[PDB]
């Protein structure tokens, strides 16, 4: 069942990172698209492809490069932008550009251990 | 724009390496974000969400262990939402860092180590090294420090803080600090405390 088994496991993450990061399921095949190979158990790729896919740098404020006032950024009304508020950005809760892909890297790790650890067990069973 | 915020800091505006520093960014305008830069920076510090309750929010940011780097000045604007225009930029804070230089300051009293109730009390910070300015704080009252530029007296570098009359309110513990010019916000190590008591109406140093 090897075939079956390196499927349903990049299946099983892309629904995972779905639910966690209210992505959409075009975003879903998007992140299908280039985690098909055998990078579906790295956060750190996955993280980098969130990265670039769904633009979460434009979702912090940026200063304009000749001078100006801090803005909210390009992305802040895209879905992601929301997502990644509400889950890295409470009351009493901070972020730095640095920080961020640090956080998106460790849900993203959860979301790997649980997808096989639940999908090994029942099909052994 | 919307009203600038507040910005303060506690314990207070100079520190040492290896402390943290707590930056107080607050409003009464209905801000769930705030956000912090330094020196023109185009990278924000910090980034902080804050429930408005009635309008009023605090975001208390936490500087890291502090370095050379922290050294300068600081904004923090706010915002109402994710997508929102942030505020009008918060009146600069100036965080100088002690520790960074070798030359040691002193600091006295130049009427003499008894002040009696009629004198005026005149505190005397000086250093054997070039300085550009030194700094005055007093403990607990921890505000923006009294910075005057040094003056070349006495083959060394020293600046007189006038603080007039004695009085009971000049009773405190007093530390000095030294500046150089190409780097203002970068200060030396404290010079050892000078407590003065109030005794007599006079004034006293105690050890
Ligand atoms: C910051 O501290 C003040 C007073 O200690 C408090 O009123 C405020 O809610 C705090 N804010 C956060 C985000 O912890
Ligand atoms: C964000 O705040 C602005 C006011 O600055 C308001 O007009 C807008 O509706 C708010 N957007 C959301 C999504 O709450
Ligand atoms: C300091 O005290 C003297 C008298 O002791 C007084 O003449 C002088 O005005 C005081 N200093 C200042 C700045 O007023």
């Amino acid at each position: 069942g090897e075939a079956a088994r390196i499927p349903a496991a990049i299946d099983a993450v892309i629904e995972g990172i779905k639910s966690k990061f209210s992505i959409d399921t075009l975003g879903g095949e998007a992140l299908k698209s280039v985690i098909d190979g055998t990078n579906y158990y790295d956060a750190s790729y996955i993280t980098t492809a969130i990265y670039n896919k769904f633009q979460v740098s434009s979702c912090l404020p940026s200063v304009p490069f000749l001078g100006g006032p801090p803005v909210p950024g390009a992305g802040a009304n895209k879905p992601i932008c929301s997502a990644v508020d509400k889950l890295y950005l409470g009351s009493g809760n901070f972020l730095d550009k640095s920080s961020l892909p640090g956080s998106i890297q460790k849900d993203v790790a959860k979301i790997v251990a649980g997808a096989e650890q639940a999908a090994k067990a029942k099909a052994a069973m | 724009v919307s009203k600038k915020p507040s910005l303060s800091v506690q314990p207070g505006p100079i520190v040492a390496p290896e402390e943290t520093l707590t930056l107080q960014c607050g409003s009464d305008a209905g801000y769930n974000r705030f956000v912090l830069y330094k020196d023109g920076e185009r990278d924000f510090l910090q980034l902080a969400g804050a429930q408005p309750q009635a309008g009023l929010s605090q975001a208390n940011f936490t500087l890291g262990p502090v370095s050379r780097s922290y050294g300068g000045q600081y904004r923090c604007y706010g915002a109402h939402n994710l997508s929102s225009e942030w505020s009008a930029p918060s009146d600069p804070l100036d965080i100088l860092i002690a520790g960074q230089f070798y030359d040691r300051v002193s600091l006295s009293v130049q009427p003499g180590p008894t002040v009696a109730s009629g004198e005026n009390v005149t505190l005397l910070c000086q250093s054997q090294g070039w300085m550009q300015t030194f700094l005055l704080t007093k403990e607990g009252a921890a505000d923006d420090p009294w910075r005057l530029r040094s003056t070349y007296q006495s083959q060394k570098y020293q600046a007189e803080f006038p603080m007039g009359p004695v009085t009971s309110a000049h009773a405190g513990t007093y530390r000095c600090y030294g500046s150089q010019s190409s780097k203002p916000y970068l200060l030396t190590h404290p010079s050892d405390p000078l407590e003065l008591v109030v005794s007599g109406g006079g004034g006293l140093e105690v050890l």
